[PDB]
């Protein structure tokens, strides 16, 4: 038997009407988009074009303003470094938070190799930038803003159209990264005052290994290219567009468009479930994050005085994730929960629970159940919960490393 | 996971505690240093020197467990000079620990000293 | 018993706590449901006991009766 | 209209309850259930004739994707048990 | 009506032209042999009439249309100020314009070719 | 009726094999494979080893030696960008030859615009380079040789081994585009001393969006990404391993590798149908490029008199390409007819017909005959055909432009 | 096995010919036809059995690609005329 | 293809030639700047100054060739002013020619001016 | 008539020149074929009569004169 998915941030299943969208172009419509002079070139263009369509219907933008990549991470590395290089003759500096994506802060890293500086505002215990500190830490000189839609490990939202109307006032391109947003809160780049925006596919029901990115064309934002070649999609992505992918995307927009409501009404629901259930039965339990500026879907939890990673071995029915170090290939405590303030061994006991589109009710009762089972087992073998019941502090503790 | 983790994790041997304040009891508590791993080891000696118990308490991740298990059992039966032979190869060689979880081992054989250097801590005059 | 099986789907298909259930309670009248759920019920009854209801036998299921009845003779 | 509203509404569900996979399964059965439910009060013919085209095209993919599914089948859920 | 701008070519080569009023900066161009590609013909398809504008005069010509503006997505080493060409028209507004040509455009040549005068 | 499918150089159809075997993936074996906690990422992790494994045996590499992409532009960029901006601290020269790919020569311009010195090295009139124009060519601060196995538009073999064992004598990185070459003649990585190779899926009946970079091991040749994010493909390209994609593209390798031999006995068989069929029925008919390094499957066809998009258009039956001027979005002419040689006039006759595993003897002689009769037909039309037929020679001609 | 094997040639000859596409249905119909010519006179038992294996899985894949095909097929070709 | 361009390529109109040795038949062959494109449009003119006859033989593109006998249709009938009247602006328009297009357009404009600029040399004395 | 098209097929099935069809002449022995074949050939049969030989009668289906008589008796 098959253990029950509940990692939808990781990734997300393919919904059944993208599939059925996308395999006759799998099947009988192979062209290549970019061939001029036939009817298979014809087809895959206009079903590429009504792709690029429904992604625009579903942001609010021109369809003209939508470039097709192979996903969120290409995207961020295009509107970061492209936007950098492109105005480096007047702009040097960028900004963005200590809590984004690794590919937002790895190309800002790798801009900060290529003499350019990058400042990381720090952001609030509840996971919310200041926008009193970012308006201090825009420059003359400033070029990018850069600040996620959701955050993809605690789920706070950014306030996203304060932060657009700050950057417009004063004249400084604003990025946000949308992988973990889009299709599941509603988004508006013209309210927002949004420049730049990245899409992925396989986080809204869609195929990996497609993505997109939203370039505004009025008042013109120009990026330089990172991808060489004959000048695909405006000069911008050079590549054959891969039109099954694309086509894909499109239908999982679509399809997120028409769902979007009933989704989050339903997800909502569930989440506050698992939540009261999880911390009626379990004390010295609590949530990574503010409740007022959340998406229910993403739910951090700390289980004091049990390790993660030991909590989602016990839980192997269940497909989880986990802050801790000791699930990193290189030992990386979570930069997130260090940046929120929590304290390190509440870090190392984070739990990530994911809610979406097929979730059932039934599932999320499972998992509670479980959990509670487990988490109380493994406290019983805790050494810090034994401490913690004879009085001795934590802090206090001279522990012998070494 | 390696399915004698997954034995040691999901059957752990000889868990609790034992009275500190006894004689011939050692505690050893230690802690992982680039993670929040924490073991907390407690052996029993008898006259003839040989341990007769051991117990374990870890706070960390389920190779972390195993290996205070492991060491556990391993301990019981022996000696003080001979428990001051396991190292930290063995218990990664026995588990088949990858290269990140060695700190694991490493920590196993750290608690294992600081229970054994605990108890003739007591043991002197 | 098959009544007593018929009885259990009725109550678990339409929420009415296995008391109101009688041997002439209708379903839209009596009972609280609708076409749909009178659908649905019906495709259980056909689920729990493995048949295949035709269009004509299952709009004359419109009570307990009825369902008791069909499943009986079948 | 409510013979064939009833008629399709039997279909979708019957087709939906033969999906191998357990989300897909669930996931279509409740969602039938909740837009039929919802729209139980619409009143303008051409709205309902909508509905109804759109219902159709619905299960025809759900018809396609059943099939497909139950060509490339895995093991069942821990909850199926 | 004499308008006197500049063209400086690839080599560095630094071209006066005295033209006139209501001239075309790429028809211009290829009269008096500076070779500016210009393949469609000034019909904003090509994007090979790419030149630099001197910041001095890039904010006295009318702002680029949309069309323009797409078309010049296409060009390679665009700049801030990258124009088209083709869409320029002389004014008196205009005087001492220095046009650089960009070393590649759209089309390639990397063997060294030169397409003919249009 | 759908037209012909004569257009393989451009893009393929998927294998039905190959659909199969991805199909599972799209439908319950949908995790990520970087998820190192759950069975959803270990099987998702064990299909993209297993993928890994096929490519490797398909070119005789190490699997460690292979880096999955979304192409074989991304692989080029890799390639040509990481090795150059790598190395950059002594070797600052690359070398290639004027008939390569556009992603190959985009990359390497845009490079010259960061300050390197790039030699676009001829080709003779047979399409083969000159190995002591390349001896000759090579700097004691040249870092890398680009050289395609076979090329796109005119399907001529370059001496890949030869290059290779000079490179390795001068100790300088050798990079072979491989994208028309991979499952349809013999390659090895070790025999030829290949450094690097690029890997596209969508040319060997595989899924578009996806492809792969062969980087040699031993001795070690580093690259600096160009991608930037969580480390994934042992740092080399960040981001998420489309899974899907990536067993179709390892489905396609095994099926090529098993198939090769027969495809090619049954191309050459349909190649030279076609060929002596078309030269019997017209006259001033002639092939370029050179039959001796050819690869059957891509013939490349000159029709004097006849302008090769009217040739298209009168074939609206028939899906195949043009070197034309007229058929390019900004009237770009072909360089690689340029560059070996070709008139402009017979270069803008050019037509180009693709023969693949899936080409039939049926659609081989249906094209040969409607181009026979439309040849014709259009020279009956031409005023070029007329002034030759008058004995009036075209060199000599006065034309009258504007 | 020379029974086996002809009726097993049979079926994966029948099924091929259900391929809507003309270029999957003509590829394998040939590709089916030159692999058995290919290897009739083997004498290994190991190696036909292999073979036999092989061709079943082969079947398989064939018989899922088909129906697959037929869910979602679009216009005849020109030379189908 | 747009399909007016497409029935202009399918059925051509007055595709052949005319003596070009005879007074009344001007003869104009031009050729494009950025491509292979060359056009021959040769009219056949009578006593009354009125064109009676066109013909067109074209090198080039399916556009180029829709461009060349729409040029000889719109110029069979009119006169030699008539005809100078006769816009590349105007082909475009009809036969809803794209931006890449244009130079067919252009080149039929051209053929025409050619062919009666030759037809008005012809004519001198 | 049905044996001319029964010919026909079994002449371009062998490839015999359409002149070697007779009534008496065996697919093995007399013709040019192998058991291959003559799968195939009962295939081409079946399709341009269009019916399901069965495995018994396809295995009597050794001569044209077989196939003559199945397909008219059928
Ligand atoms: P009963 O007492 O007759 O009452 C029920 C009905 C609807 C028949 C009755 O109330 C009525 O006739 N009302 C008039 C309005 C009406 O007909 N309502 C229903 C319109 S049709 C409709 O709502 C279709 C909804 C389709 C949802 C498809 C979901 C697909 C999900 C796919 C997942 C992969
Ligand atoms: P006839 O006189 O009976 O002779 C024929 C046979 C094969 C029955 C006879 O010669 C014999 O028994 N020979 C012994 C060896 C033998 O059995 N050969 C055949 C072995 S099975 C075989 O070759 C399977 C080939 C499978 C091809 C698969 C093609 C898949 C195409 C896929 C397209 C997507
Ligand atoms: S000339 Fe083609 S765009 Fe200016
Ligand atoms: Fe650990
Ligand atoms: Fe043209």
């Amino acid at each position: 038997l098959r253990p029950l998915y509940m990692d939808v941030q990781a990734t997300t299943p393919l919904d059944p009407r993208v599939l059925d969208a996308m395999l006759p172009y799998l099947i009988n419509y192979y062209g290549n988009p970019h061939s001029r002079t036939h009817a298979y070139g014809w087809e895959s263009e206009a079903a590429m074009e009504r792709a690029r369509q429904q992604v625009a219907s579903l942001i609010g933008a021109d369809p003209r303003e939508i470039i097709f990549t192979s996903g969120a991470t290409e995207s961020n590395n295009i509107a970061i470094k492209g936007v950098a290089r492109f105005y480096r003759s007047r702009k040097k500096h960028l900004i963005t938070t200590q809590t984004e994506h690794k590919c937002v802060l790895d190309s800002c890293r790798s801009l900060e190799a290529e003499g350019f500086q990058v400042t990381y505002l720090p952001v609030q215990k509840s996971g919310i930038i200041d926008l009193k500190e970012l308006e201090a830490a825009i420059q003359p000189d400033t070029s990018l803003v850069s600040v996620m839609t959701v955050n993809n490990e605690i789920g706070v939202k950014q306030p996203i159209a304060e932060i657009g109307r700050i950057c417009s006032s004063r004249k400084v391109y604003f990025h946000t990264d949308a992988a973990q947003a889009v299709g599941k809160i509603p988004l508006d780049v013209n309210d927002m005052k949004i420049d730049l925006m990245s899409i992925s596919g396989h986080k809204i029901y869609g195929p990996k290994g497609v993505g997109a990115i939203y370039i505004r064309r009025r008042p013109r934002v120009r990026v330089e290219a990172l991808q060489s070649g004959g000048g695909q999609e405006r000069g911008m992505r050079s590549g054959t567009v891969p039109t099954p992918l694309v086509v894909g995307l499109g239908a999982a927009c679509e399809v997120a468009q028409q769902e979007m409501e009933y989704d989050h009404k339903r997800i909502s629901k569930l989440s506050e479930r698992l939540i009261q259930n999880i911390m009626k039965s379990l004390p010295d339990v609590v949530m990574n994050g503010d409740p007022k500026h959340h998406y229910p879907g993403c739910i951090n939890l700390s289980f004091a005085y049990v390790e993660g990673e030991s909590l989602l071995m016990a839980l192997k029915d269940v497909a989880l994730s986990s802050g801790s170090a000791c699930t990193s290939a290189s030992l990386e405590p979570s930069y997130v929960l260090r940046a929120i303030g929590t304290d390190e061994d509440l870090a190392h006991s984070s739990i990530r629970f994911g809610i979406g589109r097929f979730t059932t009710e039934e599932e999320v009762d499972y998992t509670v159940e479980k959990c509670i089972q487990h988490v109380k087992r493994l406290r019983e073998m805790s050494p810090l919960w034994e401490m913690v019941q004879d009085g001795i502090d934590l802090k206090s503790i001279k522990w012998t490393q070494h | 996971y390696h399915k004698k983790v997954v034995d040691h994790y999901e059957n752990p041997r000889n868990v609790g505690s034992l009275d500190k304040t006894s004689k011939n009891v050692g505690t050893g508590l230690v802690g992982a240093p680039a993670c929040g791993d924490v073991m907390k080891l407690q052996i029993q000696v008898d006259e003839k020197g040989k341990i007769v118990d051991a117990r374990f308490k870890t706070f960390g991740c389920g190779s972390a467990i195993a290996s205070s298990s492991l060491a556990t059992e391993w301990v019981k039966g022996k000696t003080v000079e001979e428990a001051l032979t396991i190292k930290n190869t063995d218990i990664a060689k026995e588990l088949c620990l990858p290269p990140v979880k060695l700190h694991c081992s490493m920590l196993a054989e750290d608690a294992i000293k600081a229970a054994l250097a605990d108890y003739k801590l007591k043991q002197e005059p | 018993t098959i009544e007593e099986r018929v009885k259990k789907i009725i109550g678990e298909q339409l929420g009415v706590k296995q008391e109101e259930v009688t041997n002439n309670a209708s379903f839209v009248e009596d009972l609280g449901a609708d076409s749909l759920d009178t659908v649905e019920l019906v495709m259980a009854l056909e689920e729990e006991f493995d048949t295949e209801i035709p269009d004509e036998e299952a709009e004359k299921i419109t009570t307990v009766q009825a369902a008791i009845d069909y499943i009986n003779g079948h | 209209s409510r013979a064939q509203v009833l008629a399709l509404y039997r279909a979708m569900l019957r087709e939906s309850k033969r999906f191998s996979a357990y989300n897909y399964r669930t996931y279509a059965v409740r969602r039938i259930r909740d837009a039929f439910r919802e729209n139980k009060n619409v009143k303008d013919p051409v709205e309902i004739q909508t509905l109804v085209n759109k219902a159709k095209r619905d299960l025809g993919v759900i018809r396609r994707q059943v099939h497909i599914g139950q060509l490339y089948s895995t093991d069942k859920l821990i909850i199926e048990n | 009506d004499v308008v006197n701008v500049v063209f400086v070519d690839r080599s560095g080569q630094r071209i006066p032209v005295s033209g006139r009023v209501g001239d075309n900066v790429l028809h211009l161009a290829q009269r008096h042999g500076v070779d500016l590609e210009g393949a469609c013909e000034a019909s904003l398809a090509c994007s090979t009439c790419h030149v630099y504008v001197s910041e001095d005069h890039l904010d006295l010509l009318p702002p680029p249309e949309e069309r323009e503006d797409d078309m010049l997505d296409m060009a390679p080493l665009l700049q801030e100020n990258s124009r088209l060409g083709c869409q320029i028209v002389l004014t008196p507004e205009l005087e001492g314009a220095e046009f650089t040509l960009p070393k590649i455009t759209r089309n390639f040549y990397v063997d060294g070719h030169v397409p003919k005068p249009h």
